[PDB]
DNA sequence: GCAGACACTACGAGTACATA
DNA sequence: TTTATGTACTCGTAGTGTCTGC
């Protein structure tokens, strides 16, 4: 495809170079496939997990595993409620997502694993995104995976995974995988420009890439391919370092908070905030980067960014327990403002 | 066989269930008997609950009985109040299966059938309330078996009928003849104190102490050395972090410069490390650490309590990370 | 029920079936007695924690009441039962309007847990209460009177079944013992006590796991050191030895002493929480604001506790909070 | 061999007796002895009772070893005696301590034998025997007449009211949408004596009843074609209907009156 | 099996108008509508016992002496009160052709028409518009919130209040001299306060205090009936010292078996209806007991979380 | 182009009551040797497959073949208008958008002509998977009704095993169990009436309560029903009609 | 006798409220 | 497009059984 992350891709651990450890850990348990435990990769977002988690199937089931299928399935809900989503199977395996509607995922991670339960012997299960399931559903999924071991294994991929109840975390093998470093990001963007064509001329856009990144290889491949595209595929030393749109109206918004502090300024942000819940963003990611956006500016003093971080943590823990997710954020910034 | 060293090792009689001598001598005693009553197990995950009821059912009946008097309810079907309502009472009114002759012949087959409910803490109030005159009237015949990880999400009526048999948590004293009895039967070498470390590690969870063990000889068994497994090796695969770091973390909290922790954990949350064991390894250092002062350790321990608590209702890693070693360097 | 009883638990083998063997309620069977004796019953509304006596007192109430066939001269309905308001509409209806069909006396209607019912059921009960009270007395067995239409409350006389004394419980052990032929100790029947907290349900299921683990069960006695390993409870003696090492001794030594207390006999946190709390309510405390500390810091425990967590990191924070809060001059 | 072996003819027979009381009872029990298979139970509402008695000689073949008690769900049950043709000969088979019993469909018209196992279940309700036996009014009206009455008196209210007097017998059902009156007088039909009513005063009689659950008696109106209603101020009516070895007996509480 | 005594609260049931004691402008309305005749379409609404359903009754018995069994309708939850029900029964009512006397109009009670669904209700509209020169309704609800606006347009709003002391004594002393007892001041002063301006509630006390002992003292109407759970929660919450509120809870009301759960319910009624406070404490208080509500609601049920909520309080009371 | 005239419009009737709920949308691919139609349900599970061959019809004239996408309630209302001694006359044009449905009586004294028009269905791929199936046996489709309602009154799952010329229905629930045997009986006086078995290989096989009721309502066709099952392939109830015959193909479910 | 024509109980699906 | 179980109500629906008359 003609973007460059996808297609640029390990299919097996002896092309995966980023990690001698994690990569040898994986051999090991793919020597022998009879007595293979539940697996949970957990760690930074973007590092690759799901990487990891195809060439491990490949190396323990065979070839095909990247032959996947869009098949498609239908649910009952609650009244006339009816819910599609597709499943992207695939032979040897399956993959299973939480696309749907959050309160109502635990029939459909039930019917799955029920159905897929019955029919080299075991028949693996990835699950992406596994720390936004509700804690009924991991619940449910516990004695599901519990009962059938000969038949289902599941590779849970999450990250950040504390969300993830006590007994799954007991039941299933946890495997680290660490961010990137600046020199394998370095030494994987140079792999690529030096496999495409771009004019590059010094090595320092590179490790630029790297740091903009912040140890995330699939934002720093797409950077590199937007502002490859913009610069008519020749880099410049002096080439500005492009941002997502939504790193721009945070940080934006983070300099409306520091230099006035005002009812007005407050609906302002309102209206900002309102934005950019509706441009589907998690509102876990949003006070997250809106917290280290106001704790870098230097004007502040310590005592504030004390304060900061603390109302930072509890309208955090308000968040994950909370529905709305502009209340938290609305009563967050009021509070930092009220500190300012 | 085929199958992971905690689904292989799983105890198959009352006997093979170490600790919880409490709990399985009552009911080894009351095997004998008839006497069995309403039990609500609970204790901390890995324990040996389901391991325990599962060897009371194959100890009681047999495996031919097994599918006919134990009905077995968990979150993998619905259990709303319209379900115990129905089903769970129609299966208590029925009366008990007819034993064959070679059950009585062999096994102490009683006349009731027992109910196992996994997780009943995941029930609503108005299923337990349902649940309450189910249990108390048809006890006659049948035996209602809870088990949950968590007693305050039972209401009180229940756990006023239910006998409770709390699970305690397995540790280095409770649990090393198991491990110690599984690695010399799978052939694994290892140190003195790798078994003490992998139990360490764990809390109160030998079923992660059993897949540690498995993962560990499956590294020795990859690299083919015919080496002992070092308390290091160990140490890594469970997600412990390294001491060195632990110490750098001290060193720059006690150092003050908000900004330098802020880089630091950055890097560390670059490094992929779990929170909670970081936390608890913060714990560790510093209420045993003889360098603080009483006022310190007061004030830190409510620190590290707060964040471990923020830290269970999901939330973000980074955040309660840096504002806990945020606090503990304005100490 | 199957086998006849001696293969029942003790809870249920003993059940009061007479209004004599209910012990610990005093007013209220004697009311209720002199109530069915002079010939007036009013709507009976029986409210009172688990385990007092409640269920037990209207059965034995309705069968000194009507005799051997109370099963089926009653209309006992239960959460366990449908209780929406058809059935309410329906059935209550008729068993109130039509005459008995054994005896010629009044009918008794035993709504027992009817605070696990709908307010629109209430609602239509209400008027069921008012109009067929002639000839027909409603009982209600209530646990929470907040989930209670105040209509209902109304209608019906209250009765409160209190916590259960020291001398019921003595005489139900001492009755169980003579029954069962085994022997017991004045410390243990003391901890039987104490851990009873008012329900006679956990007497019961206490006495018959320590019969339980006795290895003979004649010619052997069950001390405290049975109750205490059977209940998995913290003992006196450790719970004073774990507070006097927080309050005196520093943190190393109380840290230590906790862990070893804990894993000497795997004591769960959450007792010995409640262990310390009730010693700590005889402390004279003469500072108000180190009450407000130990209360709030400690429930904030509990609430951690619940809802699951490391135990390394509560047991410091309990140690902390202990220390914190009796370092302001007690 | 096993215990219990009862043969039913016509096995449209016990499906009769089943839907008799289907309706109105969801749980019976029944003590099978050497005399006959008995059964009774009381209602959920504990207004109306059932007793039933089958005598031996109601089935082909008859041997019960020990007193046997079989707890059962009625609507099971009902569909299970509705999984047959009438031309097939019903078999009630259970062996000690029975968990189920075994119902068997043949014929030898044509083989197509067909098992069916229902399970059982522990009612534990040990009730207690009839204790009336002294009735004011004894009457019995043809089954057919007593059910259109009923049926067509239920539509106009809820309550009906069976008055007796001296050869005089009224049904009263003012209701809502208006009132009925039915007044039937005894008279002796040569022709057909199974169309004759009868009537045995003894003392006056006034009951009202409740209008469902006596339609559910009348259901089993299909049972016998002759119903014999007995009568008496505190006392339980008494609609008994006759069988070839035994009978199907029904006990109604009469409402309150203030 | 023994028989019943009718209970004091049917048995000295009002007949007349003049017998219930309560509102004096109310009660004279009604019997001014009595003695014309012309009966308006009216919703009594009022606090539970205070005589609502007696004196519709009562009404409706004075205007149709003669005819009451056949034009008067009844209806209450008990019934069927849905669209087809109410549709089929209140028309064929409605139309029914019975010659009452001039001043006198067939009058359809519905008690407890709160519970009753909004489609009836809006059916009963069309219903009332209708049929209005020959059958009036009249309704017996505890509030009438419940019943939609439109029906309150087109019906007579009359409320009822909670009767003073004076009357529930007087009835009380009105029934002591109907029937024999030996009773004391002191008892029918802790009656009355017990009851709170419920009469019926009354009634039922002095009834029990009677059958109990026979002699209505303070001792015996205390040991009949215990101390109402407001009062003793409203003086946990107002008094100071907080180890005076800890073992005021633990000795009145966890000794006395109060589940955790109604003292949590009962606090956050009392301060939200208390009114020697100002409105902020009242309003931090009413949060406080809310984070112990959800505490014990999430199942965390101690007397320790009770001890917690106290303090918290106190320490708001003192100002920190 | 098409004339289709039939002798009896209860046919016709008895053919659309047979498949009302196994399908609703169907499209009429006739020809001149008659007219089939292929169709699957919802949960692409159940398979049905009619054909009426020109022997039954008292005439036909189909020169070329039409597609006819076709609803079904529209027919069974217009053919609930039909009864008996009215023949029943399919007529269409060259290009007809909508159907016309003469019924012709004996008398002149009412003769009714109706409409319909033809919506838009999509060919259905006409799979012709005729794998051979493992055992064969037919009885009267009374028989197999009675026998699948009562044992789908039990239980949701009836099984069907063929051994030793004994076909034991099972169906296990939760109220109890059923069994039912059949012995290959043979009759002489009412040769129809009759149980026969091939029983090359014994197979096992497992069918939903769900369409084993649904397929029964097509009993008014044949007297008699022949079922063909496989231990891999779709089972096969064929019911005979006077010239051609309509099947239903069910893949076991275990 | 068989096929309809009816009224009947029963099942399914959808809206509405949930503390005074 | 929101909540998210359980309850109650309301409706139209499909079978189910009983009475008329070709
Ligand atoms: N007391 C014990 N003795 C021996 N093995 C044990 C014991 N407790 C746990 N195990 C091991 O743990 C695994 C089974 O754990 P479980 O019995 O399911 O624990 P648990 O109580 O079910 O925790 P949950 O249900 O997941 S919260 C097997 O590998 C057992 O060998
Ligand atoms: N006063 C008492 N005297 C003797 N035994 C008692 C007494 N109170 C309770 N018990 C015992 O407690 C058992 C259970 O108590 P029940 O009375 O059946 O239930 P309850 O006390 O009403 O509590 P709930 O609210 O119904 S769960 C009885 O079977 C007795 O063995
Ligand atoms: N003003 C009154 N005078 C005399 N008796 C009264 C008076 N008010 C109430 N009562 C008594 O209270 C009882 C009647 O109460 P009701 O009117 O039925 O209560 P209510 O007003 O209907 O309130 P709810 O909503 O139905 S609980 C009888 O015992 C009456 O004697
Ligand atoms: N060893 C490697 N060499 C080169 N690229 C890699 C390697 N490992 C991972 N990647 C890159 O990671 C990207 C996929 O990341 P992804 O699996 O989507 O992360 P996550 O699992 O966190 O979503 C691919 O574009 C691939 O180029
Ligand atoms: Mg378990
Ligand atoms: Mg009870
Ligand atoms: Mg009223």
């Amino acid at each position: 495809m003609s973007l460059w992350v996808d297609k640029y891709r390990p299919k097996s651990l002896n092309a995966l170079s980023h990690n001698e450890e994690l990569t040898n850990f994986l051999k090991s348990l793919s020597d022998q496939p009879r007595d293979l435990p539940h697996l949970l990769l957990y760690g930074p977002n973007g590092t690759g997990k799901k990487t990891r988690c195809m060439a491990l199937l490949e190396s323990i089931f065979g070839p095909g595993v990247y032959r996947l299928k869009i098949d498609v399935r239908q649910f009952v809900t609650a009244s006339n409620r009816k819910l599609e989503l597709n499943v992207v199977s695939s032979p040897y395996h399956l993959e299973i997502t939480p696309s749907d509607m959050g309160n109502n995922d635990r029939i459909v991670i039930q019917e799955l694993l029920k159905e897929v339960a019955q029919m080299h012997r075991y028949k693996c299960v990835i699950i992406n995104e596994a720390n936004s399931l509700t804690k009924d559903a991991q619940a449910a999924l516990r004695r599901t995976m519990e009962k059938y071991s000969k038949n289902i294994r599941l590779i849970m991929v999450c990250d950040s995974m504390s969300p993830i109840i006590a007994p799954i975390k007991s039941r299933c093998l946890l495997i680290r995988c660490p961010a990137p470093s600046d020199s394998e990001i370095s030494t994987i963007l140079s792999d690529v420009v030096t496999n495409e064509r771009i004019q590059l001329e010094t090595k320092d856009i590179l490790k630029r890439i790297a740091q903009a990144s912040n140890g995330n290889l699939r934002v720093s491949l797409l950077m590199l391919e937007s502002m490859a595209l913009n610069n008519e595929l020749a880099l410049k030393s002096s080439s500005p370092i492009i941002k997502p749109d939504w790193i721009i109206v945070i940080h934006k918004l983070t300099r409306k908070i520091v230099k006035e502090r005002s009812v007005n300024s407050l609906i302002e942000c309102r209206a900002v905030l309102y934005d950019l819940l509706a441009h589907c963003i998690p509102a876990n990611i949003i006070l997250k980067e809106l917290t280290f956006s106001l704790l870098d500016v230097e004007t502040l003093n310590t005592t504030n960014k004390s304060s900061i971080i603390e109302y930072s943590s509890v309208f955090d823990e308000r968040l994950s327990l909370g529905n709305k997710a502009i209340f938290h954020l609305e009563g967050f910034i009021a509070k930092v403002m009220c500190c300012l | 066989a085929q199958q992971p060293w905690v689904e292989k090792y799983r105890p198959k009689n009352l006997d093979e269930v170490t600790a919880q001598d409490h709990a399985v001598t009552v009911l080894k005693k009351t095997l004998k008997s008839a006497n069995l009553p309403h039990m609500l197990f609970y204790g901390p995950p890995g324990t040996g609950k389901t391991s325990t009821i599962l060897a009371l059912t194959k100890e009681l009946y047999g495996p031919d009985l097994m599918k006919s008097r134990i009905l077995e309810l968990n979150a993998s079907d619905e259990r709303g109040i319209s379900i115990v309502r129905e089903k769970v009472k129609n299966f208590a009114r029925l009366t008990v299966s007819k034993p064959s002759k070679h059950d009585l012949e062999n096994y102490p087959c009683p006349p009731y059938k027992i109910i196992i409910l996994d997780e009943a803490d995941s029930m609503t109030a108005d299923a337990q309330s349902a649940l309450r005159r189910t249990m108390e009237t048809y006890s006659g015949v049948t035996r209602f078996c809870l088990i949950c990880n968590y007693v305050t999400r039972i209401i009180d009526p229940l756990a006023s009928r239910c006998s409770k048999f709390r699970f305690k948590a397995l540790d280095a004293s409770n649990a090393i003849d198991r491990l110690r009895f599984i690695s010399e039967q799978e052939n694994v070498k290892c140190d003195d104190g790798v078994l003490e470390r992998i139990l360490d590690i764990s809390a109160g969870d030998l079923r992660r102490g059993i897949t540690l063990l498995q993962s560990a000889s499956k590294g020795a068994q990859y690299l083919g050395d015919g080496k002992n497994i070092t308390s290091t090796q160990v140490e890594e695969l469970a997600g412990v972090v390294p001491h060195d770091i632990l110490i750098e973390i001290v060193e720059k909290v006690k150092s003050g410069d908000f900004d330098e922790i802020k880089k630091y954990v950055n890097t560390f949350m670059k490094s992929g490390w779990s929170a909670a064991s970081v936390v608890n390894q913060l714990h560790e250092y510093y209420i045993t650490n003889d360098n603080f002062d009483t006022n310190f350790k007061n004030q830190i321990s409510w620190l590290l309590f707060t964040t471990d608590s923020r830290l269970n209702n999901g939330t973000n890693e980074h955040i309660q990370l840096l504002n806990l070693l945020v606090k503990i360097s304005q100490l | 029920e199957k086998r006849s009883k001696e293969n029942l638990p003790w809870v249920e083998k003993y059940r009061p079936e007479t209004l004599d063997e209910v012990y610990g309620q005093n007013e209220v069977i004697t009311t209720v007695r002199k109530f069915v004796d002079e010939g007036k019953l009013p709507h009976l509304l029986f409210y009172g924690p688990p385990g007092t006596g409640k269920t037990s007192t209207i059965v034995a109430l309705a069968r000194e009441i009507y005799g051997k066939n109370y099963s089926n001269m009653v209309l006992e309905l239960n959460a366990s039962d449908d209780r929406g308001i058809d059935v309410v509409r329906n059935q209550i209806k008729d068993f109130a309007s039509t005459r008995q069909i054994f005896s010629k006396g009044f009918k008794l209607i035993i709504l027992d847990e009817a605070d696990a019912m709908t307010n629109a059921a209430q609602n239509a009960l209400r008027r069921v209460i008012e109009r067929y009270t002639k000839n027909t007395r409603f009982c209600v067995l209530a646990n929470y009177a907040h989930k209670l239409t105040p209509a209902l409350l109304s209608r019906c006389t209250r009765f409160r079944f209190q916590p259960l004394p020291q001398e019921a419980i003595e005489r139900r052990i001492a009755n169980v013992l003579v029954h069962e032929k085994l022997k017991l100790s004045p410390n243990a029947e003391k901890a039987l006590i104490e851990l009873s907290n008012g329900d006679m349900r956990r007497v019961l299921n206490v006495l018959q796991s320590c019969k339980a683990t006795l290895d003979n069960p004649d010619e052997d006695e069950i001390s405290d050191d049975v109750i205490y390993e059977c209940c998995g409870a913290p003992r006196p003696s450790d719970l004073k030895a774990v507070l006097k090492s927080i309050l005196e001794d520093d943190w190393g030594t109380a840290h230590y002493t906790l862990n070893k207390v804990r894993s000497a006999k795997g004591l769960a946190l959450i007792d010995l929480i409640e262990g310390i709390v009730k010693i700590l309510e005889d402390y004279e405390l003469q500072n108000e604001e180190t009450r407000v500390h130990l209360l709030t810091k400690l429930a904030d425990i509990e609430y951690s506790i619940s809802k699951g967590g490391n135990d390394q990191i509560q047991g410091s924070a309990v140690i902390g909070a202990i220390k914190a809060s009796f370092e302001n001059e007690t | 061999a096993s215990m219990l072996e009862a043969k039913f003819e016509e096995a449209s027979l016990f499906k009769r007796i089943i839907d008799g009381f289907k309706d109105c009872v969801q749980l019976v029990n029944f003590q099978c002895k050497e005399d006959g298979i008995i059964a009774q139970a009381v209602d959920d509402s504990r207004v109306l009772l059932v007793s039933l008695e089958i005598g031996v000689e109601a089935f082909q073949e008859y041997r019960c070893d020990h007193p046997v008690t079989l707890g059962m769900d009625l609507t099971s049950l009902s569909k299970i005696l509705r999984c047959g043709n009438n031309t097939d000969t019903l078999t009630l088979i259970a062996d000690n301590t029975p968990d189920s019993i075994i119902l068997l469909f043949e014929d030898t018209k044509k083989d197509r034998i067909a098992e069916y196992s229902l399970k059982l279940m522990d009612i534990d309700a040990d009730f207690l025997k009839i204790e009336e036996l002294q009735y004011d009014s004894t009457l019995s009206l043809p089954s057919s007449e007593f059910s259109k009455i009923v049926r067509d008196l239920s539509q106009l209210s809820d309550s009906i009211n069976i008055m007796i007097t001296k050869e005089t017998i009224k049904f009263v059902a003012d209701g809502d949408i208006g009132s009925g009156s039915v007044i039937i007088k005894p008279f002796v039909d040569m022709e057909h004596p199974e169309t004759s009513i009868k009537l045995e005063m003894d003392q006056p009689v006034d009951l009202t009843f409740g209008a469902k659950y006596l339609l559910d008696i009348i259901k089993g109106s299909s049972l016998s074609d002759r119903v014999g209603i007995r009568l008496s101020s505190e006392a339980p009516a008494l609609f008994q209907f006759d069988l070839k070895s035994g009978f199907l007996q029904f006990f109604l509480a009469p409402k309150f009156n203030d | 099996t023994l028989s019943l005594q009718l209970p004091w609260v049917e048995k000295y049931r009002p007949q007349v108008l003049s017998d219930i004691v309560g509102n004096k402008e109310t009660i004279d309305r009604l019997q001014q509508i009595a003695k014309d005749g012309n009966m308006p379409h009216m919703i009594i609404s009022g606090m539970p016992g205070i005589g609502k359903t007696t004196s519709v009754h009562c009404l409706a018995h004075e205007l149709l002496g003669r005819s009451y069994a056949d034009g008067v309708l009844e209806l209450n939850a008990s019934d069927d009160r849905g669209i087809d029900v109410v549709r089929n029964q209140i028309k064929h009512f409605a139309q029914k052709k019975l010659h009452l006397p001039p001043g006198k109009h067939k009058i359809v009670i519905l008690d407890e028409a709160d519970s009753m669904t909004a489609g009836a209700q809006q059916a009963l509209r069309r219903t009332m518009e209708l049929y209005s020169n020959s059958t009036r309704f009249a309704f017996a609800c505890n509030q009438s919130n419940k019943i939609i606006e439109p029906l309150q347009s087109r019906c007579a709003i009359l409320r009822y209040s909670k009767l003073s002391d004076e009357d529930v004594l007087k009835r009380l002393l009105q029934i002591i001299k109907l029937e024999d007892v030996k009773y004391t001041n002191d008892g029918l002063e802790a009656i009355i306060f017990t009851a709170e301006g419920d009469m019926r509630q009354a009634i039922n006390n002095l009834q029990s205090t009677v059958a109990g002992h026979g002699l209505v003292n303070a001792d015996n109407v205390f040991k009949i009936v215990d101390s109402p759970h407001p009062l003793i929660v409203k003086k946990m919450l107002l008094a100071s010292n907080l180890e005076d509120s800890i073992q005021i809870l633990r000795t009145d009301l966890w000794k006395k078996g109060y589940s955790s759960i109604d003292i949590v319910t009962t606090s956050f009624r009392v301060t939200k209806n208390l009114a020697q406070v100002k409105e902020s404490v009242r309003l931090e208080m009413i949060k406080e007991i809310g984070l112990t509500h959800m505490r014990i609601l999430e199942g965390v049920g101690t007397y320790l979380q009770l001890a917690s909520m106290l303090a918290k309080i106190h320490k708001l009371n003192n100002k920190a």
